[PDB]
């Protein structure tokens, strides 16, 4: 009956609350000093909580689910059933867990060593990720990417469809068709009237936004290509797709490492306030009691008060072992702490007000019950930090915060250089998010079958992306499984999503705020509507599904691309105008080998 | 490390009368299946326990409470306010109050 699992989630609710505490306290004292009698201190104390929810997630099933009325009660029941790995079999299981930590030590240990001079050699993350993001030597940036590959990536190969197998049996014993299905998950909604989503859904709506970005697309990969051939002449075609060595990083995920080469007006400083900074004596303290003056004129609630004690703001004045990351922690019973090692520099000016934003997010759905304490879906929590940086960014909010001349003067010649450096990170990662999704849900469900992995996976590159391989790879290669996301059990189409919802609440914020101009000269400070319009989405948690918790921002029920392009308006008739005697467009027959 | 001696109750047939205490540890039931005295599903055990610790949150950190209750049975008096006495003004057509 219904009431006795509402009697079961209120024992539930107080024993974990304070089992989760002290094992997420344990892991902040392992954090900021680190011994091994802190990994120990770690590693016992996060089992105990590991332990205790197999406990109470066996128990669950003694509770059927479509008996059940209330809404609230059925997500949570819902969240905690879910029987994940374990409906395997107890040496499959054990297979599983060993492929994961086989594919997770090469990644982090494979070493790629000089044909020069074998007694040297180079990790990714150290000395290979340097070369492909400063090298301008085309005969060096292609030995560091086929060496990666083929080093590294061909042991990753038997490793991988051993895993796609298992991975397909633990989802299809959870009642999905495959693991792809089983990672839509997260967007599905049942039963709310008028809200609901499917897992097959998610596959059209992005489908349907990317051929909006195309357009826009075309044409930075024409601007990018024709700077890229005064960089590299004698090595790129005119009219053809890009070599996939020359894009800035070892996968061409982001293209912000090409701004040196692609910048339109490189006799104009992009505005730069770290020099301003360290003329008026601030120390560590400043930049979050500013980044606190910016939330509570807003209509926010200030800092805890014990956020002030507790955070480890910079790495401390012993030398003092401590991972140093950006990051926002909630430990639980109301008590919230940022680490990270801040320098005065306005790089980590605009991080400490994304790294708030998870902190007031936080704060909001602090009210709802212990499983309902997640962002609405895997994607808004990211999305709701970055509209903090993008506001906090602008020459108007720095000009009102005491940083620049109160006789600057922001020319149209420095809005195109400001403009195009975030399209190559912003757009320049859209057809690569979507690619890579796209080639992993086929995989799955077995589009692809094993003999065509990398055949299919280097046609997509040239018809979607328009990257163009510099050796052929056969199918002893597996290129996928050279990214982070992919050996390392991890789904990538949060990164699409949130890019979409950045600009649907950015666009949705400045209407509220009143503003007048165009959407990238915007700022939400001194307002208190546009603060009430995002406080309503904010205390929601995963109480409500997430398409009804757009229409509390946006005032739609789906993700929409008109948004993201309504930014980049300004550069786009700038790159219409630009692009008048190239070639919009590429051929997917032309390889920098063959001729 | 946590002051788990400080507890509540959580689960009862039937809330309070005014000013009713019941400090009884029997175990609840909450399901129709009866339950002997041992826990387990639809059985549990009524306290629960405070673990406070002092890098907590506002509101998440102990409060003590006194409530104060002032009755009037019928009886002749008790306990009040104290009292301001002024000064004695001899010497002077007065108004006095003894
Ligand atoms: C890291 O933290 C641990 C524990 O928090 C420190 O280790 C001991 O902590 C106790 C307090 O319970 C002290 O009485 C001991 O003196 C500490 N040990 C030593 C060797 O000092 C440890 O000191 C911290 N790390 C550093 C570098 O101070
Ligand atoms: C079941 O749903 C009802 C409403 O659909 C929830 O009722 C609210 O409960 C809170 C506190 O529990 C009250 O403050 C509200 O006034 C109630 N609303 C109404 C309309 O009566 C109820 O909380 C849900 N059950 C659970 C366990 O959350
Ligand atoms: C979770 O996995 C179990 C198999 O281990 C699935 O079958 C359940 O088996 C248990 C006994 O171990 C029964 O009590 C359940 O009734 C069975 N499932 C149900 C509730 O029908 C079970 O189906 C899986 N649960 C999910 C999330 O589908
Ligand atoms: C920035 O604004 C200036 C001022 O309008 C632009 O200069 C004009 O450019 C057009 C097209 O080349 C000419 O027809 C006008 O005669 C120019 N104006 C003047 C006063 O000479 C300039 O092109 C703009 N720059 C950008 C990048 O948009
Ligand atoms: C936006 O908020 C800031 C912060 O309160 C306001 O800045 C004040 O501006 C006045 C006059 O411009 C100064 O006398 C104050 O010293 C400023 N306050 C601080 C704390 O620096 C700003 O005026 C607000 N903008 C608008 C349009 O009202
Ligand atoms: C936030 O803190 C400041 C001082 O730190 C205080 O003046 C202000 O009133 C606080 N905000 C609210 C809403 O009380």
């Amino acid at each position: 009956i219904e009431e006795q699992a509402k009697t079961f989630l209120d024992k539930f609710n107080h024993e974990a609350e304070d089992l989760f505490y002290q094992s997420s306290l344990a892991s902040w004292n392992y954090n900021t000093n680190i011994t091994e009698e802190n990994v120990q201190n770690m590693n016992n104390a996060g089992d105990k909580w590991s332990a205790f929810l197999k406990e109470q997630s066996t128990l669950a099933q003694m509770y059927p689910l479509q008996e059940i009325q209330n809404l609230t009660v059925k997500l949570q029941l819902q969240a905690l059933q879910q029987n994940g790995s374990s409906v395997l079999s107890e040496d499959k299981s054990k297979r599983l867990n060993t492929i994961l930590n086989t594919m997770s030590t090469i990644y982090s240990t494979g070493k790629v060593c000089n044909p020069d001079n074998p007694q040297e050699c180079l990790l990714l993350e150290p000395g290979l990720n340097e070369i492909m993001a400063n090298s301008l030597d085309y005969n060096e940036r292609l030995w560091a990417w086929e060496s990666w590959r083929s080093e590294v990536g061909k042991q990753l190969r038997p490793l991988y469809e051993e895993y796609v197998v298992l991975k397909n049996e633990m989802a299809r014993a959870n009642h999905y068709e495959d693991y792809g299905d089983y990672w839509r998950g997260d967007y599905e909604v049942n039963g709310v009237d008028g809200y609901d989503y499917s897992r097959g859904q998610l596959i059209e709506d992005v489908e349907h936004t990317f051929e909006e970005i195309k357009p826009l697309y075309e044409h930075l990969h024409a601007y990018v290509r024709a700077k890229l051939m005064n960089a590299y002449p004698s090595y790129i075609s005119p009219i053809g797709c890009l070599p996939a060595h020359l894009l800035g990083d070892m996968w061409g995920r982001f293209w912000t490492n090409l701004y040196s080469l692609t910048v339109p007006f490189g006799q104009k400083p992009n505005i730069d306030v770290t020099d301003a900074m360290v003329d008026q004596a601030w120390d560590a303290q400043r930049i979050f009691k500013e980044a606190e003056k910016f939330f509570v004129s807003v209509g926010l609630p200030n800092m805890t008060q014990g956020f002030w004690e507790n955070s480890m703001l910079t790495d401390p004045g012993n030398v003092q072992k401590a991972v140093c990351h950006p990051t926002a922690w909630d430990l639980g019973k109301g008590d919230f702490r940022i680490l990270m090692c801040t320098k005065v520099t306005m790089d980590d000016f605009l991080t400490a007000h994304h790294e708030m934003g998870h902190i007031q997010y936080d704060m909001a759905y602090a009210a709802q019950p212990f499983l309902l304490r997640n962002g609405a879906n895997e994607g808004f929590h990211e999305a709701v930090g970055e509209i903090m940086s993008l506001s906090a960014a602008t020459p108007k909010h720095l000009k009102s915060i005491g940083l620049l001349s109160p006789d600057f003067q922001e020319d149209n010649e420095t809005e195109i250089n400001f403009l195009l450096k975030q399209a190559l990170t912003i757009v320049g990662t859209l057809p690569f998010t979507y690619m890579l999704e796209k080639w992993r849900w086929m995989v799955f469900k077995g589009e692809i079958p094993k003999d065509q992995w990398m055949k299919k996976w280097w046609e997509m590159k040239r018809e979607i992306v328009g990257v163009v391989e510099p050796v052929p790879h056969d199918e002893t290669y597996c290129d996928p499984a050279s990214l982070f996301h992919v050996s390392n059990d991890y789904s990538f189409i949060r990164y699409y999503t949130r890019t979409l919802y950045q600009f649907q609440f950015q666009e949705a914020l400045c209407q509220a705020a009143k503003h007048e101009g165009p959407l990238h000269k915007c700022d939400i400070s001194n307002s208190t509507e546009a603060g009430q319009k995002l406080f309503n989405m904010l205390r929601l948690g995963k109480s409500e599904p997430w398409t009804l918790a757009l229409e509390n921002v946006v005032g739609a029920k789906n993700m929409n691309v008109r948004p993201l392009l309504n930014y980049f308006e300004p550069l786009f008739t700038w790159l219409k105008d630009q692009n008048k005697n190239s070639f919009v467009g590429w051929s997917t027959d032309w390889s920098p080998y063959a001729d | 490390g946590g002051n788990y001696n400080y507890l509540y109750r959580l689960f009862r047939k039937s809330n309070l009368k005014p000013f009713e205490r019941d400090i009884s540890t029997e175990i609840y039931q909450a399901g129709s299946t009866p339950c002997n005295g041992v826990e387990g599903f639809n059985c549990y055990f009524p306290l629960q326990s405070y673990g406070f610790q002092p890098t907590n949150g506002v509101g998440y950190q102990p409060y003590r409470v006194v409530v104060l209750s002032f009755e009037l049975l019928h009886a002749p008096a008790t306990v009040c306010g104290p009292k301001k006495s002024t000064n004695l003004v001899k010497n002077k057509c007065v108004n006095f109050n003894f």
